[PDB]
């Protein structure tokens, strides 16, 4: 769509109306818009750095800055055909944001597919209210999930307590297991202790599933019988 | 900066995946992260994704692939079923150790299905529970197969099937049985193989 | 490359200090180029505002004047070059103070000496998280040189009813960082560094709505609003550096009559009985003021005493006279060049041992702040050529002072509550609506200046 | 996050505890540490879930029927109970029982006096609560005040989670028949969650946990502690808790 | 308090209504005992306790999901300068720019409300009615959420000419003066139009251009920025993000109105 002119210049056209006398009374917005001008450039703006990983956008390494033989043993003595092509488009293409955590988020849930069955709430409470010390995994205001493992891993890396991401990730994994075993034992023992004092529950999870299966299976029986009778004819 | 917060944001916490949302093969374990909402946010179609989920969705759980698509929709399914399987396993009490002391993608131990340790007894008002009894459904004439708590298990009999089995036939699944879950291991594919016995 | 770069942003003119290695230390070449180019911009009808910034953006805006050369111009007795240096610098400061178009200063990084002079005389001065503001002339045997004695008694918000917080800042040379400078009124706005690019574009776009007069109060209001659009909230875990107790200490101990001497301030520091920590803070001040030049302390004291009640032109002329006399050093009253050699050419951490310790008599100190017949001097004419006792636009576009808070509270006497004052200063006065730190500043003033 | 509520007169509570019941180090144990401990555990058990948006009373009502959430229920119960108890022993926010409270005592406890019902409550707590628990005087929908003793973290609001019977030890056929009737009534509900209506509300709550009396009284002497509690109730709160 | 309720007799139990009032008494006093909830998002509070424009951070815009832009396959490249990057197949909106534009637009709303002008809140997506109504009611403004009749501005005589009009004083107090038919028939044009979903409201934007009404809009990755006077880059698809921005603008308008009434009471 053509860059529109008549939405951002309402003040100028209104002032022409007022000066000519076509409009008698000044509108209520007139002085407000006069004191707060709209942005009227509507330009494409280049970018020179990827915000996420800090990679510089728009630098060409020269042959002088590659004085050493490449992996195939050949020196670089002249520019290649990629260096000679103007790369202005990269300056305007919105950069792809990248985080190592995402590679480490994919791994965790490949190693623990049943951690995907733990429901997650994506509704944020307030990102500014978070004050976490990742020296430990449990945090007040957070659940225990894969992100706890990964944030602890990143903490361990940035403090150089481990040099390799693999070892930090494994350490975080074992702390996560330590906490999960405690939680599951807490749940089981809480239920056991509740039953030992006369807690009378109604439908459990197993009975819930049984009743839903029954609801589905009744309709399935009816359809099967109807289809068999129809097929016979 | 905004980039660091985005890397730490809740959407970023969900690992990228594009596995089909309508898989019709074999399901051994969850493939998609279940997304939940509170009643208050559901009333306003708010799920923490980009776009408001349609009002038709009354359930509080979904799985999704893409926040937005060329079709101007979010690719999602209003299902959170795999959590009820896991919890049902936790109700059974049968346990399944790599949880004790460059990257390997293989499932580690149980893949988060259960963290219960092997040797423990369930006290009850009767007394120590000797064996775990669970309702189930015999599936088909075959070790038979039984649908128990969201898992398909192998049924072994004391002596032989009763007359109800062949009396009903392919409608045997309509009636509920009681099973003793003998044991539960997990194989390399990530599938749990419970062995039970009819009672 | 040239030490100052001049560029254009669609209506604004950008002046970038361009001496990264020396942290943008200001020269006579730099001062002269800036002065002449600002004289040109004052006549241009296509210029709306001037932006002052630095190429060495994060580390420094302007790390003082380049007074090492002034100290070598006096070791070789070339006193005329020092006179030219200070004439250029102070004429530039006078130009910036009286400029009729908006000037916006980006104090992103170290801001000291000449940097404060470049930034303190404009109604629009922006601090960032990197702003490190200081006035470290006492330890090089020099005085507050750039009109600071005129500005600080007027602009500083807290504990400045009788210029005593201004005196604390001048004499101690304490480094005031980031939002503390904004809260003290040393900066008028507080903007994150990452935003200063976008702000620079916005300042280049806005024009007066009609009749194209960028010298009107209307356009200054527009500039204020456009800067406000780029101010972000302070971080949640941020506390003002000077607690109420230390502000009480400063108010008590640096208060003086118009004849008070540094000995009075020392006696006050010794004789303080406020509280446990606020009494140790007075001892800290006692200690560090003893590492300062005894003569420069008194010179700064009298300069504040006289320039806090004078008008801008005569105050800057008085600074020029004092700098000239200190370079001449006819009677060896002041060890300026001898200590500038010490600490700006050898980088010796130990403080210069101040041999000359005496309480200079009032007349022995009046002749080092006056014109002289043997050597006439004058600042350079600029396009404005006006003078005034109070800033025209500063008070509108910075945080309110305790004086203004008292003026509002005392207008309701001749039943007020905290809510009334906070809501007033936060919501009703147009130029200060939604101003970043009104709430906390008003809480501080009400907490340590009134009872109800 | 669940945070411990601020109490009226917290400075006096930290300096001199509750007069006639608790010392400063006793009230610190029962409130400023136990309530903090419980709120931290509830936060860790509910953070990142729906329940984080609900008050502990609503949490315990929501999780009362779900066997696997029992731990959360316990936390949500104790927290709630621990503030019902503290609130009605705090010095202030000379209070006396209202006419309505004593009238309902005469209409419930066979026309008995309040002191006699207090002694009955002492006896009930002494016998039917071995170890940890709570003592309640509760009002049912029949306008009847009766004494309820829960073990550990049973709730007075929802009868299937009262936990009024210790099934670790032997029980009388009367208690077993009561459990059978309650199980049948639970099964009688049509709601898929399996919940029932129960309008019982607590009027008086006493904390029989070791966090309340152990430091100031000893292993025995819980009867003395309960007596001190019931003789020194905040009757403004207790009178407000009864529907007018 | 509760008229036309017949209590029960002490002999007989509580009735259903008595039980309701009894549990209400419980709810207001003791149901909230045990713990206070902190740092938890409540959807209604964006509407009734929106923050001031000066207190908005990038973090609170991000928690509302304002940064989540359209799919990269639906990009309108004229919005290039508003974009921070792409992540997970969608464009991320630069929230620093969103904050700057939002403060500018909020100041415009405040200035127009302070001048006694008419402010119109247009949003035609599903669950936007509550926020629009509350913004209008706290700004003494107007809103539409059902449908924008094309020609509502450029054909106001044929559409809005029949609905009633009213004279009001400086304090917005109805004067109850009798208007002439000629006065009633005149166009009453908004002084400011704010549209929450400008992509589905092109008619309103074009009418505002023709009728020369300044406009504010939430500009997503697929929306044309130049069609509005004061764009706000942000997510227009999430009710939380939309309600956050709308509540901010409504509070700015409320502050302008309060200032106007304050000086008119002095
Ligand atoms: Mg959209």
């Amino acid at each position: 769509m053509k860059i529109q002119t008549n939405a951002v210049n309402v003040l100028q056209r209104t002032s022409a109306y007022l000066k000519s006398g076509l409009l008698k009374e000044t509108p209520a917005w007139y002085n407000v818009v006069a004191s707060i001008p709209p942005s009227t450039k509507f330009t494409r703006e280049p970018r020179f750095k990827n915000p996420s990983n800090g990679h510089i956008i728009g630098k060409l390494v020269d042959v002088t800055e590659q004085p050493h033989a490449n992996n195939k043993g050949l020196y670089k003595t002249r520019p290649n055909s990629s260096d000679k092509r103007v790369g202005v488009k990269r300056l305007y293409r919105p950069p792809k944001l990248t985080y190592v955590e995402d590679r480490l988020r994919s791994l965790f849930y490949k190693q623990h597919p049943w951690e995907l069955s733990r429901p997650k709430i994506l509704v944020e409470n307030e990102i500014g209210d978070e004050n976490y010390d990742w020296s430990h995994m449990l945090q007040i205001g957070r659940p225990l999930d894969g992100e706890s493992v990964i944030q602890r891993t990143m903490y361990l890396i940035k403090t150089k307590q481990y040099g390799d991401m693999v070892e930090a990730y494994d350490h975080a994994r074992y702390e996560f297991y330590a906490l999960r075993m405690q939680e599951e034992t807490e749940q089981q023992v809480a239920l056991e202790e509740a039953e030992m004092f006369g807690s009378l529950f109604g439908v459990s999870a197993i009975e819930h599933g049984i009743q839903k299966e029954q609801e589905v299976l009744d309709v399935w029986e009816k359809k099967v019988v109807e289809e068999t009778e129809l097929m016979a004819a | 900066t905004l980039a660091e917060l985005l890397g730490r944001s809740r959407i970023a916490q969900v690992a990228n995946n594009h596995k089909p949302l309508t898989y019709t093969g074999k399901k051994f374990h969850p493939t998609h992260q279940i997304i939940e909402t509170k009643p208050s946010t559901l009333y306003r179609q708010e799920w923490g994704l980009k776009s408001a989920i349609p009002s038709k969705i009354k359930s509080r759980y979904l799985v999704y692939n893409d926040l937005d698509t060329l079709e101007r929709i979010t690719t999602f399914e209003p299902r959170g079923g795999t959590q009820w399987n896991r919890l049902r396993f936790q109700e059974m009490g049968v346990p399944i150790n790599p949880f004790f002391k460059k990257f390997n993608t293989e499932i580690i131990g149980t893949g988060g299905l259960s963290y219960s340790l092997p040797g423990k007894l369930k006290n009850s008002p009767n007394g120590v529970i000797q064996r775990t009894v669970v309702p189930g459904r015999i599936l088909n004439v075959v070790k038979w197969l039984a649908a128990i708590g969201g898992f398909v298990a192998d049924v072994v009999f004391f002596q032989s099937p009763p007359s109800s089995f062949n009396s009903m036939g392919d409608f045997i699944r309509m009636k509920t049985f009681l099973f003793e879950i003998l044991e539960a291991s997990m194989e390399k594919n990530g599938s749990v193989s419970m062995h039970a016995r009819l009672l | 490359a040239p030490p100052v770069l001049f560029t254009v942003q669609d209506t604004a003119r950008v002046i970038t200090l361009n001496r990264p290695k020396k942290l943008n230390a200001l020269n006579a070449e730099m001062s002269e180029s800036m002065f002449k180019t600002l004289n040109e911009y004052a006549k241009s009808d296509t210029t709306n505002l001037v932006i002052l910034k630095s190429s060495n953006r994060p580390r420094s805006f302007c790390a003082g004047g380049d007074v090492a050369t002034v100290a070598i111009f006096n070791f070789n007795k070339e006193f005329a070059k020092s006179i030219k240096f200070f004439t250029d610098e102070y004429s530039l400061n006078f130009q910036i103070a009286t400029y009729l178009k908006p000037i916006v200063t980006f104090m992103d990084g170290i801001t000291m000496g000449g940097g404060v002079g470049l930034s303190i005389h404009t109604p629009f001065r922006i601090a960032t998280e990197n702003t490190k503001w200081a006035m470290p002339e006492m330890d090089i045997g020099f005085f507050p040189d750039v009109g600071s004695t005129f500005a600080l008694p007027r602009i500083v918000t807290l504990a400045n009813s009788n210029s005593q917080m201004a005196l604390y800042l001048c004499l101690t040379g304490e480094v005031v960082t980031g939002a503390d400078a904004y809260m003290l009124g040393l900066a008028s706005h507080y903007v994150s560094s990452e935003n200063l690019d976008a702000l620079q574009k916005r300042l280049g776009e806005i024009s007066p709505p009609f009749n194209n007069d960028p010298q009107s109060a209307y356009f200054f209001g527009m500039v204020n609003e456009s800067i406000d659009e780029f101010v972000s909230p302070l971080p949640k875990d941020y506390v003002f550096k000077y607690s109420n107790e230390k502000l009480n200490v400063i108010e008590a101990c640096f208060n003086l009559s118009k004849n008070g001497t540094i000995e009075d301030i020392m006696n006050n520091l010794r004789q303080y009985e406020g509280s446990a920590e606020g009494k140790a803070f007075a001892q800290e001040i006692k200690t560090k003021l003893l590492t300062k030049s005894p003569s420069s302390l008194q010179i700064a004291l009298r300069l504040v005493q006289e320039n806090s009640r004078d008008h801008i032109e005569s105050a800057i002329k008085r600074d020029l006279y004092t700098a000239a006399n200190m370079c001449m050093n006819q009677d060896s009253l002041v060890e300026f060049s001898e200590a500038t050699k010490h600490k700006l050419i050898d980088k010796q951490r130990v403080p210069y041992p101040w041999t000359k310790k005496e309480q200079l008599f009032v007349s022995q100190l009046t002749s080092i702040t006056s014109p002289k017949p043997s050597l006439p001097m004058s600042l350079l004419r600029n396009t404005s050529n006006v003078t005034w006792t109070q800033y025209p636009y500063h008070s509108k576009y910075q945080l309110p002072t305790e004086q203004e808070i008292a003026a509002y509270i005392e207008k309701r006497t001749n039943k007020v509550t905290e809510r009334e004052v906070l809501n007033h200063f936060a919501n009703v006065i147009p130029s200060r609506r939604g101003k970043l730190g009104i709430q906390s500043l008003c809480k501080i003033v009400c907490e340590r200046k009134c009872e109800e | 996050i669940h945070v411990v509520p601020k109490l009226p007169n917290s400075k006096a509570l930290l300096q001199n505890g509750v007069p006639n019941i608790l010392s400063s180090s006793g009230f610190k144990t029962v409130w400023f540490d136990y309530q903090r401990y419980l709120c931290d555990k509830l936060t860790l058990a509910t953070a990142g879930q729906s329940l984080e948006s609900y008050y502990p009373f609503h949490i315990l009502l929501k999780t009362a029927g779900n066997p696997l959430q029992s731990n959360i229920f316990n936390l949500a119960s104790s927290i709630h109970n621990n503030h019902l108890f503290v609130e009605n022993i705090l010095p202030s926010a000379k209070t006396e029982p209202s006419r309505l409270f004593l009238s309902k005592i005469k209409d419930s406890f066979n026309g008995s006096d309040w002191e006699v019902v207090k002694e009955e409550m002492i006896y009930r707590a002494e016998n039917e609560v071995l170890g940890q628990g709570w003592l309640f005087l509760v009002e049912n929908n029949e306008k009847k005040l009766f004494i309820l003793t829960s073990n550990n973290n049973g709730t007075p609001y929802y009868f299937p989670r009262n936990q009024s019977f210790d099934l670790n030890s032997a029980i009388s056929i009367d208690e077993f028949a009561t459990l059978k009737q309650m199980k049948e009534l639970i099964g009688k509900s049509t709601k898929l969650n399996g919940k029932v209506q129960d309008w019982t509300m607590p009027i008086i709550c006493v904390n029989l946990w070791d966090h309340a009396y152990l430091h100031d009284y000893g292993v025995g002497n819980r009867s003395k502690y309960v007596k001190n509690v019931l003789d020194n109730l905040n009757w403004s709160v207790v009178n407000n808790r009864i529907f007018s | 308090p509760y008229p036309n309720l017949i209590p029960s007799a002490n002999d007989k139990p509580y009735s259903s209504q008595e039980l309701f009032l009894r549990q209400l008494n419980h709810s207001m006093r003791t149901a909230k005992l045990g713990a206070t909830i902190s740092k938890v998002y409540y959807p209604h509070k964006d509407i009734f306790y929106p923050p001031l424009p000066e207190n908005i951070t990038v973090e609170s815009l991000m928690s509302a999901g304002v940064h989540l832009g359209q799919s990269t396959s639906l990009w309108r490249s004229s919005t290039q300068s508003y974009i921070y990057g792409e992540y997970k197949g969608i464009h991320i909106i630069d929230l620093n720019q969103t904050l700057s534009y939002l403060k500018r637009a909020a100041k415009v709303v405040e200035g127009v409300s302070e001048s006694g002008g008419i402010i119109l809140f247009l949003g035609t997506r599903q669950g936007q009615k509550r926020g629009l109504e509350e913004a209008a009611k706290k700004t003494h403004g107007y809103y539409v959420s059902t449908r924008w009749i094309p020609g509502t501005l450029t054909n106001s005589t044929e559409i809005s000419g029949i609905w009633e009009k009213q004279e009001i004083d400086s304090n917005d107090n109805p004067t109850e003066r009798a208007l002439s038919p000629n006065e009633t028939s005149k166009q009453v044009k908004p002084d400011l139009l704010v549209v929450l979903n400008p992509t589905e409201n092109r008619n309103a934007l074009l009418e505002a251009i023709k009728s020369r009404v300044p406009t504010i809009a939430i500009i997503d990755t697929d929306s044309e920025p130049s069609l509005v006077t004061y764009p706000i880059p942000g997510n227009d698809d999430s009710l939380r993000s939309v309600n956050f921005l709308l509540g901010v603008l409504a509070r700015a308008g409320q502050r302008g109105l309060q200032n106007r009434l304050a000086r008119n009471n002095e």
